[PDB]
């Protein structure tokens, strides 16, 4: 009964899409018997966790539990735990089958400074015979003595392609049917992260389904996941240019109270659809993003709904006597 | 090996106010039963009568032993060899420490004298592990 | 207290905010009901929808049984996530009733909520993870907070997101009428409006004042409705008046003038920075004022406000709004 | 097996370290006489810390070494017990050593060191100074208790220069016949930032992956924006053209918004073609907008800010 | 052989370098106590050093405090009983071990002996606000000995205002230590010189105890660097190995704002042969200090960068703003471990841009930061002031106190006969008037 | 002196009556006090009328690191939401009637403490009342706003401070001239009571009892200093005057004085310059303004007040 996005996790690196130049890399280290230590960094749902997961069944196959220690920010592991347990099983060889042990340590990045200088001095004493893979958000979060200490995998956003592969896998094994421009709203809308896909898919696989053979349209997805659409958003800018400030102060609060929309996402949808006119002086794209960009900042501490509003009224309408 | 920069004290033999001896085991048992009474034990040596209190806050503790020498195990034969009075306290904590030489003489030596450290001593065939205690103040 | 003697009982009840709602009605009939992110400004119906939620799927029987939460007041350090919480999650389905078995549909899982998830340490919600994902089969979350910003990605990324919008004023006045009738409430007119608009959003509010007012009301027994002045006054709003001075006080005035008007509002005049807010209102309304007013205007609340948040000496920040905002 | 060449070419003797002459001539000097001062080393990451210290041990002790040196770094209990009795025992431990010796303790990631082990550390190292001395690695100083401080003499260490990170370069590619390229070099160096340990880590890597040392294959196994595209993007004489630069060589192609800002800032500060005053205005913005990034507004949005204010500037 | 702040430790309270004030006050305390006992403790004498059974020392590192008790202690004939943070004293230990001590004396004070003393002990309770977690109640055993000893016990520690140490306020004499005076320092060190074979400018001698803060155990050690480092020194040698030494082991934080504030490295020929690169560089060889040693003193320059046109007071007006701007970002940076990333920017922001707008000629001289010692003013006062809060708590936050207490200094100092009559008539004792009268002053 | 004269009692308030009448009316089921959130300036006499409404309500013998009363408890959070969340929920177990908490200066609570304090009220609101007394209720979340009465603190008129001023003199045996000394400290204070009246012990300690049209107005240690600031910033606007304004700096935050408080006057007592122009002034709140944020932004505080006072130097100059 696993939701979705847990229901289509790869089971075997062949399964995993949009990652190849790693997963190709990586095995062939393992077949040239090379693997350095790894680091898998990289945005949410993106493959990271899966890859391992993969790379170490492939690898044990069953011996897997016995040949394998993974730790993750749900377990403890603090300085006590890498000179103990961690460097326990760096320092001691397999019961069973013969060869290098593996170590996992999940969102390592969210470990603290002193946890990391002690993993890393364990990582550099038993480097000659355990391998350790490091999977993190951001590599800045982790000490520069413990990434230096290994090879990096960056796993970028799922491209158009493999997310509309994935998309395709979904709609066979679940009777569902998704528009044409519909898929590509899902896909403009999970920004390269494969787990809002699969999350919003299943969002309208008991919404809309009644003769079980519906069409998922562009709006049930922009509604689904409460984002604006082009005509809406692209309308609230109209307004703003045009229109009177009183009359515009109505439209966008009507268009975002009567779609449960929030000026972040307006104002993101307006830069784009902003940044394709062909403006007349530069410095109306410049005090434009500006003002822009001071007021999504604003918000991201809370501020005052109202006047940010009207500030983006204002900073777009300003901006524009050129 | 440590490196330890001992402060080299200069034992001297000394002339004691008295000079006792008795079995180690019931020293031990006599220094052990007193110190729940007490933070401190006095030793009264008066009258050629070797007498230990310790006055606490639940109660006292009196024992009292008087000097014999039964042939029948010479070991048992509790000595005492005054030539003055003596009345020193000490700390219920540092006897409960001599005593764990208990283990090496099935006797042990005390001399005590009012102006200078208690010595208690055990006996080794070729030897002794004597310990020097300081009183408490008056 | 109305408020809590009000909270929506059934997932009917909460109307507001429906874009959300019913979707969660229609995922209530299958297991592979997603981990949820219930997230939008204060009281818009977000712990409402929850408890609904789970009385409408579990009945008061598994209730206590199968349903673990923690809110502010509860202690979620990384030592709680990776321990209590782990532990129920990771736990196995507790057995229904019989009759639970016959009323409720008994899904074969639990249910942890952590509410005001907003105010976690990003080191606790890290532990939560893992632990969130593994135990899918069995164990779903349900974080709500005010600020999707304040969640982790990682998990904002695991749980289905659910935006709950402020609330309309067409979608409060339906359950606020509600309320006046079941509580003979002399209201008048402009009293039913006022009060959503002197509490945009946060029905609790709007409804908070509705009790603490009525209930105000009736002390002068007089019969007399309950006008709209008549609120305000308890909402900390500023007289419409004291107001006007102000605006007149920077159409024209010197420097000194303000300063030395501005010292008098702050000397005891409500110390309410919401100047702003109704200065705001004002200016953007009001028919006789330029756009190029209006535009330069936008941006100095804006500047000033956000100023504000920032722990800064109210006075000093509302001295200088007042002063730029006449230069222009 | 797999030796790392960070491992492989450490540096086995002061001589060897490519640190900062000055200061490691002052560890050459003590090594020859033996008046060893407990110390601090402190300074940014890879730079020659920890090898220093454990080069100045051996020419002190020699044969010594094995007895006479005790290290305890992060991944080794060093809590107020081991400090109160390892650590203690070890400075009242009897080795006869030459005139001017003493025992070493080396204590390294000393900032990992809770404040009240350190407390508790104090007083050993002060009486025990005639037969043991110590040595403390970090990066932060500022977080050994000021007790230990004034006990003993401080040895800051600055990042290596390009010079010196080139040299022992060249010295490991040599000894590993690696085929290389000037360009190929220079992006390891301008990734590594001064970073010794890094730019081996990466050349390695590189070669693992590529064999051959080019700048192309060098920022393949990097993966970060490469400079190149940054760069014309920064210079770019119409704000239109640098925002596409970021709208499709940047953005498009999934690169992190904190990946961007940061080579952004690299790529600035080496832009000699711009003045020194022009250059600080802009990191001034890029830093600006890089905080915004770490505080979670990391959109596409703020990057478009960030270059319309460095126009801003490049127009002014 | 040894570390020189060994061999050339004070051998009698006639070599401890200040303080001499606060070590006669120790040192009459410890002379008294016999008397203060046959008394009960109850005659606080001319000096107060009366009603205490121990005394609390207390001030900065390496000032002389440890010197002090134990040499005090071995001036009256008094045999020494030490603890220190490297022991355990556990409320358990402590009560299974000096407890005993109390009221004891030395069996070595009997193989050593006219010594009147020589049979007592003082007990020397060291680093006590180092008692952490492997001293669990180890502070309130410590402080409930205060009270009931029957020997001179001397308890030392470096603050004195901590919350850990409040269960020692009222029961014992506390006498400070303040960082001795630069003289006594300048003249003790010359002394060491001398001996050490060799001369320093008084101006670097100067500089050096103004860099310590008054650590005198420091300045000893980092003095001698010098001879460690060179192999032999020379007749010319000293003049010139104190460059070497200065501007690398000693003074490196002034070398540091020294080229920082060059002019020389931004105009555009030097520009390019000590690149942005390198200027930025600076700052990680002691990002420390580095951003404190800029706002110290890049007000006090002769620029030669400024603009034509531009005022000396307008480029500082903007190094001001940056500066302010780079503290900004300095609090988030050690607001999470996790946030180094953000050090090439603290440079920028802390001191290379500040720098590049009014470098030049220097026109005073390279200071040490005032901030940190400033930063020891008003912290050790928010610790008295606090404590005066919670006393008169009962009559205002801490904050309206110190801007409200105006008044109250004039009725309790206002003349200083209605002594008694103020004063009593506040609710006020001995210490919540010595302690008011800190502040206040 | 001034904890002397202060209503110990509602009966005794003689400040604003509106409020006065309002807190006796609420106090007519001492056995259901809904929560209250007290705003307003400093010594407007609201912590009093706190402390005097708990005697009116519970006994009056309820006057008593926490301040504890048979009755009540006083929080001050000078982290800090785990005393919060877990003192409360202790305090909780007064039921085994409920019982009163003060929360001074609610804003000095962090919004991840206020939502733990706010869902603790909601929990046993039934043993526990809280009284919230604060400035400005800007800092404060709305979930509290609904959950208490929004009660603001207006400060006394100019008039009505000097009456209870001469008061004082009339038990202190005082000799008033005029009432020009009294309605001269009104407006002098400009409404803090807590000032108004320290100010009239002040220069009533220094005219020997006898209040003289000559009236040497109060003038504390640091206020001056601050003056005499403002005035080397307005003669001498050079870079080696700012060195000087350091060292004053350096020394008023040393001797425990708020940077925001040293910001707050100096801000103001350079708009009260005649020799100053509308520009050089509404340039000085503007940048105090910004280096206001900064200061709330930051932690080394001279670096933010000394690039206040160059900004200021150059605005001038
Ligand atoms: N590259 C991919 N190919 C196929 N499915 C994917 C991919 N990335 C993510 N998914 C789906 O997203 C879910 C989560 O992916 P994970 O591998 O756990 O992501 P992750 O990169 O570890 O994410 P974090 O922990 O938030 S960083 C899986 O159960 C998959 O169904
Ligand atoms: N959509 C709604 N429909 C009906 N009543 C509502 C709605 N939203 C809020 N209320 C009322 O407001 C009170 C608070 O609702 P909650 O669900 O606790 O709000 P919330 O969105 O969780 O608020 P926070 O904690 O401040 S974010 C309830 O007891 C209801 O009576
Ligand atoms: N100056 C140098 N000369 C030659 N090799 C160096 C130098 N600095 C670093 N290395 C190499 O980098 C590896 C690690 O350097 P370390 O001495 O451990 O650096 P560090 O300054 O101690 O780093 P930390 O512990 O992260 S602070 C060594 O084994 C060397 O191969
Ligand atoms: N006032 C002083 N006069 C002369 N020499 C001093 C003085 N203070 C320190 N020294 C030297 O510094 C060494 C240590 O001084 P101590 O008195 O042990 O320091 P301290 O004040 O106890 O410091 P701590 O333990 O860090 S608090 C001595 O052996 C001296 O050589
Ligand atoms: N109504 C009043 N009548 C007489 N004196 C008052 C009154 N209100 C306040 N005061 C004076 O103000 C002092 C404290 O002010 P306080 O009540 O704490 O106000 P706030 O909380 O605004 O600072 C009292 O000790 C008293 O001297
Ligand atoms: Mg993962
Ligand atoms: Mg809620
Ligand atoms: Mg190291
Ligand atoms: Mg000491």
């Amino acid at each position: 009964n696993l939701p979705w996005v847990e229901k289509y996790r790869p089971e075997t690196l062949d399964e995993v899409y949009g990652q190849n130049e790693v997963i190709t890399t990586v095995r062939k280290f393992v077949d040239e018997g090379k693997l350095p230590h790894l680091l898998f960094y990289g945005p949410p749902g993106t493959g990271k966790t899966s890859t391992i997961v993969a790379l170490a069944r492939e690898i044990y196959g069953k011996n897997y539990s016995n040949m394998v220690l993974e730790l993750n920010a749900s377990d403890d592991r603090g300085i006590d735990v890498v000179r103990n347990q961690i460097k326990d099983f760096a320092s001691t060889r397999q019961i069973f089958s013969k060869g290098f042990k593996l170590i996992i340590l999940d969102e390592a990045d969210a470990m603290t400074n002193a946890a990391q200088n002690a993993l890393r001095r364990v990582i550099e004493r038993y480097t000659k015979n355990t391998r350790f893979c490091v999977l993190a958000n951001y590599a800045h979060k982790l000490t520069p003595a413990l990434l230096s200490q290994c090879t990096r995998f960056r796993f970028q956003p799922l491209p158009q392609e493999a997310i509309e592969r994935r998309i395709a896998n979904v709609l066979v094994h679940e009777k569902l049917k998704l528009s044409p421009n519909a898929e590509k709203a899902l896909i403009e809308l999970s920004n390269g992260d494969m787990r809002r896909v699969l999350n919003v898919l299943q969002s309208c696989k008991a919404t809309l389904d009644n003769p079980d053979e519906d069409e998922i349209s562009d709006d049930v997805i922009y509604e689904c996941c409460g984002a604006p659409r082009p005509s809406d958003l692209k309308a609230v800018l109209k307004s703003i240019l045009e229109d009177d400030w009183g009359t515009a102060h109505y439209t966008l609060n009507k268009v975002r109270s009567a779609k449960g929309l929030a000026l972040i996402d307006l104002i993101e949808g307006i830069v784009k659809i902003l940044e394709d006119y062909e403006l007349q002086n530069e410095e109306t794209r410049v005090h434009l993003l500006t003002k822009l960009a001071d007021i999504e900042y604003s918000i991201s501490k809370g501020g005052n709904d109202q006047i940010q509003g009207s500030a983006v009224i204002g900073a777009i309408k300003a901006s524009f006597e050129n | 090996l440590m490196d330890i920069d001992a402060d080299f004290l200069k034992i001297e033999e000394l002339q004691y106010d008295s000079t006792l001896s008795l079995p180690s085991s019931e020293f031990s048992k006599i220094v052990r039963d007193l110190s729940q009474l007490s933070d401190s034990i006095n030793i009264m040596i008066t009258k050629e009568t070797i007498k230990f209190v310790a006055d606490g806050d639940i109660g006292s503790g009196s024992v009292i032993i008087k000097p014999f020498v039964d042939m029948e195990h010479p070991e048992t034969s509790i000595k005492l060899e005054m030539d003055q009075p003596v009345d020193l306290t000490f700390g219920a904590k540092y006897l409960l420490d001599i005593i764990k030489g208990s283990s090496l003489s099935d006797r042990v030596g005390i001399r005590l004298s009012s102006e200078a450290p208690a010595l208690f001593q055990f006996d080794l065939k070729s030897g002794f592990l004597q310990f020097f205690l300081a009183p408490k103040f008056n | 207290p109305w408020v809590e003697k009000y909270r929506p009982k059934n997932l009917d009840e909460v109307t507001a905010q429906d874009h959300a709602v019913t979707v969660l009605k229609k995922t209530l009939k299958s297991a592979n009901l997603p981990h949820m992110l219930f997230y939008g400004p204060p009281g818009t119906g977000k712990t409402s929808t929850i408890l609904a939620l789970t009385k409408e799927l579990y009945g008061p029987d598994l209730m206590k049984s199968r349903i673990l939460e923690l809110n502010a007041s509860d202690e979620r350090g990384i030592s709680i996530v990776r321990e209590k919480v782990k532990n129920f999650a990771r736990l196995t389905v507790s057995k229904p009733s019989k009759h639970d078995l016959e009323n409720y549909p008994c899904p074969p899982y639990k249910i942890i909520i952590l509410d005001e998830a907003d105010s976690m340490t990003a080191d606790a919600q890290s532990a939560l993870r893992r632990t969130m994902e593994t135990y899918s089969g069995v164990t779903r979350f349900c974080l709500i907070c005010n600020y999707v910003t304040r969640i982790i990605d990682p998990l904002a990324s695991q749980c289905s997101k659910f935006r709950f919008k402020a609330l309309d004023a067409s979608n409060a006045i339906d359950r606020l009428r509600f309320i006046s009738e079941q509580e003979n409430v002399k209201c008048d007119d402009g009293v039913l409006e006022r009060i959503l608009d002197i509490s945009a959003g946060d029905l609790r509010r709007g409804i908070t004042l509705l009790q603490s007012a009525s209930k105000g009301a009736q002390y002068l027994g007089d019969g007399k409705n309950i006008t709209s002045t008549q609120v305000e006054e308890l909402a900390g709003v500023v007289p419409h008046d004291i107001l006007i001075e102000i605006v007149e006080k920077v159409k024209s005035g010197d420097f000194d003038e303000i300063k030395k008007y501005v010292n008098t509002f702050m000397k005891s005049g409500w110390s309410a920075a919401s100047v702003v807010n109704q200065l705001h209102e004002y200016y953007i309304t009001n028919d006789n004022f330029d756009t190029n007013f209006k535009n330069q205007i936008s941006w100095l609340l804006f500047t000033t406000d956000s100023r504000l948040n920032n722990g800064t000496n109210e006075h000093i920040q509302l001295l200088n709004l007042l002063v730029k905002i006449s230069q222009l | 097996l797999q030796l790392p060449w960070v491992e492989k070419y450490r540096p086995q003797v002061l001589s060897d370290i490519v640190g900062n002459k000055e200061t490691i001539d002052r560890l050459q000097q003590i090594a020859k006489d033996g008046n060893m001062p407990h110390m601090i080393i402190s300074g940014m990451p890879g730079i020659g810390k920890t090898t220093s210290v454990h080069c100045l041990a051996h020419e002190l002790l020699g044969r010594s070494y094995a007895d006479g040196v005790l290290e305890l770094n992060a991944s080794d209990d060093r809590g107020i017990d081991v400090v109160r009795n390892q650590i203690k025992h070890f400075a009242q431990k009897k080795l006869h050593l030459p005139p001017g010796k003493h025992k070493i303790v080396i204590l390294d990631e000393a900032d990992s060191m809770t404040a009240g082990a350190q407390q508790a550390l104090r007083r050993t190292m002060e009486l025990y100074s005639n037969s043991t001395r110590f040595a403390f690695a970090c990066n932060q100083s500022n977080k050994i208790i000021e007790p230990l401080q004034s006990q003993c003499a401080i040895l800051r260490y600055s990042k290596l220069s390009d010079e010196d990170v080139l040299k022992r370069l060249l010295q490991i590619i040599k000894l590993e016949d690696v085929k290389y390229t000037n360009d190929g070099l220079e992006a390891i160096i301008f990734t590594a930032e001064g970073d010794m340990r890094q730019a081996i880590n990466n050349l390695q890597s590189t070669v693992a992956g590529h064999g051959l040392v080019n700048a192309d294959n060098v920022f393949k196994i990097v993966d970060s924006p490469h400079p190149l595209i940054v760069k014309k993007m920064l210079l770019a004489s119409n704000l239109e053209d640098s925002i596409q630069i970021l709208r499709t060589d940047l953005w498009k192609k999934g690169y992190s918004s904190i990946d961007i800002v940061t080579t952004s800032f690299r790529v600035t500060k080496n832009l000699a073609q711009v003045k020194e005053s022009v250059r600080l205005e802009m990191i001034k913005e890029i830093g600006l907008t890089h905080m915004r990034i770490l505080e979670g507004v990391g959109t596409y949005l703020q990057l478009a800010s960030m270059l319309a204010k460095i126009h801003k500037l490049n127009n002014k | 052989d040894k570390l020189w702040t060994v061999k050339y430790a004070p051998t009698n309270l006639q070599q401890v370098c200040g303080n001499k004030g606060s070590v006669m006050k120790l040192k009459n305390w410890l002379a008294n106590w016999e008397n203060s006992k046959k008394n009960s403790f109850k005659h606080a004498g001319k000096d107060g050093s009366g009603v205490f059974r121990a005394a609390m020392l207390y001030g900065p590192p390496g000032i002389g405090k440890t010197t002090a008790a134990h040499l005090v202690a071995q001036e009256l004939g008094y045999d020494i009983l030490e603890q220190n943070a490297s022991d355990v004293r556990s409320k358990t230990l402590l009560n299974a071990g000096v407890k005993n001590a109390l009221d004891n004396m030395s069996v070595v004070g009997y193989f050593k002996h006219q010594n009147l003393n020589g049979k007592h002990f003082v007990i020397i309770m060291d680093e006590v606000d180092g008692m952490s977690g492997g001293d669990r109640g180890g502070v309130g055993q410590l402080a409930q000995f205060c009270r009931k000893t029957s020997t001179p016990l001397i308890l030392i520690c470096n603050e004195r205002n901590l919350p850990k140490m409040r269960p020692f306020d009222r029961v014992c004499l506390d006498i400070q230590f303040r960082r001795p005076d630069a003289n006594s320092i300048k003249s003790r060190l010359m002394t060491i010189a001398i001996r050490e074979k060799f001369k320093l400018d008084p101006n670097v001698i100067d500089r050096l105890i103004q860099t310590t803060r008054g650590d005198i155990r420091q300045v000893i050690n980092l003095l001698s660097t010098i001879s460690t480092t060179t192999k032999t020194i020379n007749h010319e040698n000293i003049n010139e190995i104190s460059k070497a030494w200065e501007k690398n082991i000693a003074l490196k934080p002034f070398d540091i704002a020294h080229k920082m504030l060059d002019g020389q490295i931004y105009s555009d020929i030097g520009s390019r042969n000590f690149t942005l690169n390198d200027k930025i560089a600076l700052y990680f060889d002691d990002f420390d200090f580095t951003p404190l040693m800029i706002q110290e003193n890049y007000l006090s320059t002769r620029p030669s960068v400024l603009k034509p046109g531009q005022s000396h007071l307008e480029a500082v007006a903007e190094a001001a703003n940056c500066i302010s701007l780079g503290d900004i970002v300095e609090k988030k940076i050690r607001s999470s471990e996790q946030l180094w990333s953000l050090l090439p920017l603290h440079a920028v922001l802390s001191s290379v841009y500040p720098a590049s707008k009014v470098a030049g000629h220097m026109a005073g001289r390279i200071n040490f930061t005032a901030w940190l010692g400033q930063n020891s003013k008003s912290a050790k006062y928010y610790r008295l002031l606090q404590e005066i809060h919670y006393h008169t708590r009962l009559g205002x936050x801490x904050x309206x106190x110190x801007x409200x207490x105006x008044x109250x200094x004039x009725x309790x100092x206002x003349x200083x006969x209605x002594x008694x009559x103020x004063x009593x008539x506040x609710x006020x004792x001995x210490x919540x008037x010595x302690x008011x009268x800190x502040x206040x002053x | 002196w001034v904890d002397k004269y202060r209503p110990k009692s509602l009966n005794a308030l003689s400040h604003n009556e509106e409020l006065t009448n309002f807190l006796k009316s609420l106090s007519d089921q001492p056995r259901d006090l809904p929560h209250l959130l007290l705003y307003g300036p400093n010594g407007t006499g609201k912590k009093t009328r706190c402390m005097a409404l708990l005697e009116s309500i519970f006994g009056p013998g309820v006057y008593r690191n926490v301040v504890s009363s048979p009755y009540h408890l006083e929080i001050t959070p000078s982290n800090d939401r785990i005393v919060i969340q877990e003192l409360l929920k202790e305090v909780a177990q007064m039921e085994q009637r409920y019982k009163c908490v003060i929360i001074n200066e609610a804003n000095s609570l962090t919004k991840d403490a206020q939502a733990a304090l706010r869902r603790t009220m909601e929990k046993y609101s039934k043993n526990i009342r809280l009284i919230m007394v604060c400035d400005s209720m800007s800092p404060i979340i709305a979930p509290i706003k609904s959950q208490c009465l929004l009660i603001r603190c207006p400060a006394p008129s100019d008039s009505e401070i000097s009456t209870i001023l001469s008061d004082v003199v009339t038990n202190e045996r005082i000799q008033l001239e005029t009432k020009d000394i009294l309605k001269r400290i009104a407006q002098a204070s400009n409404g803090n009571l807590r000032v108004s009246l320290l100010m009239l012990e002040s220069m009533a300690l220094n005219n020997e009892l006898a209040l003289k049209s000559s009236s040497p107005i109060i003038k504390p240690d640091w206020i001056i200093v601050i003056h005499k600031l403002t005035r080397k910033i307005v003669k001498e606007r050079s870079v080696n005057s700012l060195i000087e304004c350091r060292a004053v700096l350096y020394d008023l935050l040393a001797h425990c004085i708020p940077a925001n408080i040293i910001l707050k006057e100096l801000t103001f007592s350079l708009l009260d310059v005649e020799t100053l122009n509308t520009t050089n002034k509404s340039s000085i709140i503007e940048y105090s303004s910004v280096f206001d944020e900064r200061l709330s932004l930051g932690n080394k505080a001279i670096f933010h007040l000394e690039g206040f006072i160059a900004k200021v130097m150059c605005c001038l100059d």
